[PDB]
């Protein structure tokens, strides 16, 4: 859990791909960034979250 | 040619990451505070019990 | 009269320092355990901020030269767990048996 | 571990730099209006007498 | 009451190798230029390094400062002037001057300074403080042991309570000199040709110990004797910061040998390695009885100085002396000088008293010392009272100084 601060997709070639999301998350004590498997940009999109916007993910 | 590929890419992504984690330690060798807040200084008490 | 060459002989109206001979002395900058006196005003203590709420590790108030008040820190080799240390593995868990027994002063801010 | 530190100027080397306070840290645009709601005091470099 | 208040007072700290100011409150002298000047037959002075370092005819080399102390006032007004017109760009007359002085200045000496410095400057205010106890106030130490190795002398002094303890100073005539003068002895014997850089018009890269490929600068206008040896000694101090170092323990030839070698190139192009010999030089400064120029002498070790130095001290304050050791001068830089300087230090010092040396092996913290504990005195609101104005100066006279700084 955190506050978004980017949300840039990792484009790459295909063995527009993308392999990777990366979204960063803020919160008092620190930043973290986490490679999150592409297929969450469904639910980013579902959820329309934004830069600024508190989130958080479940790890299953 | 797929098969090539998958291993390649794979190989390339291992580096990319390699990569930004080196990128991540150099900037975390560098200082990470210098200043804080004014509040802090002067408008609150440290204590402890 | 093994002794007598070097006697103590108290005189009336007199006082007198006894000699350090468990621990060498040390100035007072310095941790009682090396011997020193210890002075408060120069003890590195684990600090928390309130921006960011993250423990800074050890750390002194001090004046500075416009009244600006600083925070000194001092470097520790668990300075990451000291990063990691909030609302009170193996060293870890040796810190956090440390510090919830209060063997540890930790400081955080308060509002007057 | 050692409890706490003691030292001077600085423990080692390798320590951290002191944190000095400021404002605007958090961006000065947030800090616009209270910087602009006041005006500073007057400075001046004047002589004066020491008693001593 | 609160933090020290700041006057706008100048500190100067003016030594043998490079005479260095500032402002008081800063961290840092914001000039240091070579106190050696140029003279031509008052004579015309050339004082900065931008002047120096140009040949000019009938241009000779000399130094305001002998032993420690000004000899030539002449030469010390020019350098003041210099220092005032060049650099601090600011009229003598409005800015409270704070100045150095070797722990053994006479009062003469004194006196002769306050007099030039209150009529010649008409300053409004000035004092006069030692190196050692500058020293000792850079480092937040009110007590403590100076061990300063410039270029004219190593010098032990022990400070107490801000008071230099004048009967515990030894001195010894090793200093950087010394290790100039041994690298010119080496250069000779290995029949290095000293080409100083103002002469080399060009050159090309040579092999190693391959005779120097170089082309002499046309049209050069003789010099006088002073000023080659000047820049000579200017290009050795340069091999010795570059090259030389401490051995960590007591010499000896097979451990020095095994040790990898450090290749120097000169400014005519020529190269070499150096061996075991970059080594063999600074042992000088600790075990004097080995040193090729007198093996019967009398010189003391820079270890054996400071053991000498508390040993005449009271006993009271041998603990005090011993536990705030702080090393300062130019010519500790040379590489492990500390770490050798503790282990011998650590192995002569009685166990029962605690031996510290400060950890301040940096350049600016060893040879700006002097200047960072000035401003730190000049800048604080107590020292106020300390300072000697120029009534003060009108009404007790040249003596004032005597009494007013101690
Ligand atoms: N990094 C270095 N390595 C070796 N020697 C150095 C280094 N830096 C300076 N020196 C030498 O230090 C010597 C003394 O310089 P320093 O600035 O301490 O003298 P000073 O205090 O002005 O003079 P003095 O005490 O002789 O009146 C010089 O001869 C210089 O060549
Ligand atoms: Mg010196």
């Amino acid at each position: 859990e955190g506050e978004v601060t980017e949300l840039t997709p990792c484009e790459t070639e295909n063995p527009k791909t993308i392999s990777h999301v990366i979204i960063g998350l803020k919160t008092a004590k620190g930043t973290k960034q986490l490679k999150l498997d592409p297929s969450i940009f469904e639910s980013l999109q579902k959820e329309r979250v934004e830069a600024g916007d508190v989130i958080y993910i479940e790890a299953n | 040619a797929v098969m090539t590929a998958v291993r390649a890419w794979e190989f390339w992504n291992l580096k990319t990451l390699q990569e930004r984690e080196a990128r991540l330690r150099l900037e975390q060798e560098e200082a990470e505070l210098l200043t804080y807040t004014r509040e802090d200084a002067y408008s609150m008490e440290y204590v402890y019990e | 009269d093994p002794d007598g060459p070097f006697a103590f002989r108290r005189k009336a109206g007199c006082q007198y320092y006894a000699p350090h001979l468990d621990q060498t002395g040390n100035w007072p900058w310095t941790s009682p355990k090396d011997g020193g006196l210890g002075d408060v005003r120069y003890r590195y203590c684990l600090t928390t901020l309130t921006v960011p709420q993250r423990c800074i590790g050890f750390a002194r108030r001090r004046v500075g030269r416009g009244g600006r008040v600083l925070l000194d820190r001092a470097h520790s080799d668990y300075d990451s767990v000291f990063h990691h240390l909030d609302l009170e593995s193996k060293d870890l868990s040796q810190i956090l048996v440390n510090i919830k027994s209060c063997r540890w002063r930790h400081f955080r801010p308060r509002t007057p | 571990m050692h409890r706490e530190v003691y030292a001077l100027l600085y423990s080692d080397k390798k320590d951290a730099p002191p944190l000095l306070p400021s404002d605007t840290g958090q961006g000065y645009r947030t800090v616009k209006a209270k910087l602009g709601s006041k005006k500073v005091r007057p400075w001046k470099w004047m002589p004066f007498t020491n008693p001593a | 009451v609160y933090g020290g208040d700041e006057v706008g007072a100048l500190v100067f700290d003016i030594g043998s190798y490079t005479v260095r100011a500032g402002y008081a409150g800063e961290d840092c002298p914001k000039v240091d230029f070579p106190t050696a000047i140029g003279m031509v037959v008052g004579p015309t002075y050339y004082i900065d390094t931008n002047a120096l370092r140009v040949p000019r005819e009938n241009m000779e080399a000399i130094s305001p400062l002998k032993n420690g102390m000004v000899e030539d006032w002449d030469s010390f007004q020019a350098i003041l002037d210099h220092t005032y017109k060049m650099h601090v760009k600011s009229e003598a007359s409005l800015h409270p001057v704070l100045m150095s002085e070797a722990p053994w200045n006479t009062r003469a000496k004194r006196e002769k300074l306050t007099e030039l410095m209150f009529e010649h400057y008409n300053i409004p205010a000035f004092f006069l403080c030692k190196t050692a106890v500058l020293t000792a106030f850079a480092n937040g130490r009110s007590t403590g042991l100076i061990l300063d190795s410039g270029a004219t002398h190593t010098t032990a002094i022990p400070v107490h309570d801000g008071y230099v303890l004048q009967q515990g100073i030894v001195k010894s005539p090793l200093a950087g000199d010394f290790i100039t003068m041994q690298c010119r002895e080496l250069f000779q014997e290995m029949n290095i040709e000293l080409v100083p850089p103002y002469m080399i018009a060009s050159k090309e890269a040579v092999r190693e110990g391959s005779p120097a490929n170089w082309k002499r600068k046309e049209k050069l206008p003789q010099v006088t004797r002073s000023w080659h040896n000047y820049m000579c000694n200017c290009v050795i101090q340069d091999f010795q910061a570059s090259v030389l170092q401490v051995s960590d323990s007591t010499y000896d030839e097979q451990v020095a040998a095994q040790m990898p070698t450090v290749h120097y190139e000169f400014p005519n192009g020529y190269n070499c390695d150096f061996g075991a010999e970059r080594l063999k030089i600074p042992e000088g400064l600790f075990d004097p009885s080995n040193v090729k120029g007198l093996s019967g002498n009398t010189m003391l070790g820079v270890s054996h100085v400071v053991t000498t130095s508390v040993g005449m001290c009271d006993i009271d304050i041998r603990p005090g002396l011993y536990g705030s050791v702080i090393v300062a001068g130019g010519n500790t830089l040379i590489q492990s000088f500390t770490d050798r300087l503790n282990r011998e230090l650590s192995q002569k010092t009685p166990p029962s008293m605690r031996l510290k040396l400060i950890a301040n092996n940096t350049t600016v913290e060893r040879r700006f010392s002097s200047w960072i504990g000035g401003s730190i005195l000049a800048s604080l609101g107590t020292f106020q009272q300390m300072w000697i104005s120029k009534q003060e100066y009108e009404e007790g006279g040249k003596q004032c100084v005597e009494r007013k700084c101690p």
